[PDB]
């Protein structure tokens, strides 16, 4: 393709925004300035991302292009690329591309990026057999049969599509990094063939059987977050794992994890775990997530000295003290537990985020010196005091203490009760099984601000 | 402030990363998700203002992802804001400030 004679830039590149870009690339000072075919032939690369480009009409005259970036534009038609066979790499994610037929004869392509488009039919990719990187996330693809002959692929992603059948991956043994997240996958048997895999991301699918992973011993990163896992016996084989995400499944037995001592990050939130003894020897862990389980005894955590990030929220934990030795902790989340005594938290001197809402916390004084706090959560505590004798007039000490050591006055007191520091008093004409009070006090520790609030239940004993 | 019911791991991303893109950084969560489904979004420089869409979040899962290789000599830190909503329309959280640090290759 060649322009017949010298033509104004804005007659070649009809797109207002591409014209301006080409003016700069071609060294001219105005869009109406004329350019020759020899000027056009000098352009070998083009960075034209995020410019609000709606058409690449004109690009077919840029014969020598080897690399293009048109990502984050408003492209639909990519017809002008059809004959640009010197193209080695294309970045074209975040457009509105529906038809990739113009890519079919671009056989020197080694990298092709097309995520966030409107692509359904990937048949035009079938002869692009030099591809080593292919990215197809967030399209409407349901058939990956066109991938079957792409035998040089090392990196492949098609997350956020409508794919059920992985059989076309069978012969792509060069694969090292695969992402199949958010598809319709239940059967991962074909993956047993991809023995060079180092990373497999497969979150948000319908996987229950992970036996095909057994011989994928080169895996260092595995994500099976949001599936239907229970039996994780196979993972014992994966001795190279450093990063493992198994959150949102049905796992109870953690014994297969006990030998995975290379692990630095481990996510087990939202499962059926009651026993964390198998995690005791995983001392290289910096991140550990254990939220939304059925934990009470967290003592096996005390050994994990390298932890900087830990979640424990939504469990049945009364005793938080096994965290005391985790002196590198920077973020700790334990909302929705049964913790009253936070004396051990005084040891976590590098704590920055402390989320402790929905516990049984009455006294903030052990936290007074934690001045590296930037995020704090102390809302909606609730506890029941040891019963006191029901009397015509009952008096109890207020036990709610701010970080300063001072008592926090009740916000409300049930049954028309009153407060005279330090005592809450009720006049009770007849027998009642319980009385209660609430408190709500904004508080800052360091630079972390929260409302320290709760409901205190006082059973009355006859 | 305000922390609310957000659960956010610290976020760093090495510069000059290899694909495939987009790549998962961290999964963001609101405790409001066990009392109904939550839907996530992000704002800020690198998200909805220039450079747009360097970072994206998967609406239903909270997975925060990076879409291209980074360069510490261009942008070394990004400040993002996450948002959480139900089925519904509310707003089960106030926005959370999210720092992302670009680190060594
Ligand atoms: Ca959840
Ligand atoms: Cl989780």
């Amino acid at each position: 393709a060649t322009i017949t004679q010298d033509t104004p830039i804005n007659q070649i590149f009809t797109d207002t925004a591409l014209a301006e870009k080409m003016k700069t690339v071609l060294g001219k000072t105005n869009v109406t300035d004329t350019v020759s075919q020899t000027d056009l032939d000098q352009v070998t690369t083009l960075q034209a991302d995020r410019l609000g480009i709606k058409s690449i009409d004109g690009v077919e005259y840029l014969n020598n292009l080897t690399q293009i970036n048109f990502s984050n534009n408003q492209l639909t038609d990519i017809t002008p690329l059809k004959n640009l066979t010197k193209l080695v790499d294309i970045l074209m994610n975040n457009n509105q591309i529906a038809d990739i037929t113009p890519l079919a004869n671009l056989t020197n392509l080694t990298g092709l990026t097309l995520f966030n488009n409107q692509i359904t039919d990937i048949d035009p990719l079938k002869n692009l057999t030099n591809l080593n990187r292919l990215e197809l996330s967030s399209n409407t693809i349901s058939d990956i049969s066109a991938l079957s002959g792409l035998t040089s692929l090392q990196q492949l992603s098609f997350s956020s599509n409508q794919v059920t059948d992985l059989k076309p991956l069978a012969n792509l043994t060069t694969l090292e990094r695969l992402d199949i997240s958010s598809n319709k996958v239940s059967d991962i048997s074909v993956l047993a063939k991809l023995t060079n895999l180092e990373s497999l991301i497969a979150t948000n699918n319908q996987i229950s059987d992970i036996t095909p992973l057994g011989i994928l011993t080169n895996l260092d990163e595995l994500s099976l977050n949001g599936n239907q896992l229970k039996d994780i016996g196979t993972l014992a084989s994966l001795t190279n794992l450093t990063d493992l995400d198994l959150a949102n499944n049905q796992i109870s037995n953690l014994a297969p994890l006990s030998g995975l001592t290379k692990l630095t990050e481990l996510k087990l939130g939202a499962n059926q775990i009651s026993n964390i003894s198998p995690l005791a020897g995983l001392t290289a862990l910096t991140n550990l997530e254990l939220n939304e389980n059925q934990l009470e005894d967290i003592s096996p955590i005390s050994n994990l000295k390298n932890l900087t990030y830990l979640t424990l929220y939504f469990n049945n934990i009364s005793d938080i003290s096994p965290v005391s030795s985790l002196t590198k902790l920077q973020r700790l989340f334990f909302s929705n537990n049964k913790v009253s005594d936070v004396s051990s938290l005084a040891n976590l001197t590098n704590i920055n985020w402390l989320s402790a809402g929905h516990n049984q916390i009455s006294d903030l004084t052990p936290l007074a010196n934690l001045t590296r706090i930037t995020q704090l959560g102390l809302n909606d505590q609730a506890w029941t005091n040891a019963p006191v004798n029901y009397k015509a007039n009952v008096s109890i000490p207020n036990t709610v203490k701010n970080v300063t050591g001072a008592l926090i006055a009740p916000a409300t007191i049930s049954d028309g009760g009153s407060y005279t520091e330090p005592d809450i008093t009720w006049n009770l004409p007849s027998y009642t099984n319980e009385v209660s009070y609430t408190f709500s006090q904004p508080v800052t520790i360091g630079k972390g601000t929260t409302t320290f609030s709760g409901t205190v239940t006082q059973p009355l004993k006859a | 402030g305000p922390l609310g019911s957000w659960v956010i791991p610290p976020i760093s991303c090495p510069e000059n990363e290899k694909g495939p893109f987009p790549k998962n950084l961290v999964q963001i969560k609101s405790n409001k998700d066990k009392e109904g489904k939550v839907f996530y979004s992000i704002t800020g420089q690198g998200a909805d203002t220039p450079p747009v869409g360097v970072f994206i979040i998967e609406r239903e899962t909270g997975w925060l992802k990076v879409t291209e290789p980074l360069d510490r000599e261009r942008i070394a830190t990004y400040t993002l804001f996450s948002h959480a909503v139900s089925s519904n329309g509310n707003a089960v959280e106030d926005p959370m400030e999210i720092l992302i640090t670009v680190t060594d290759q």
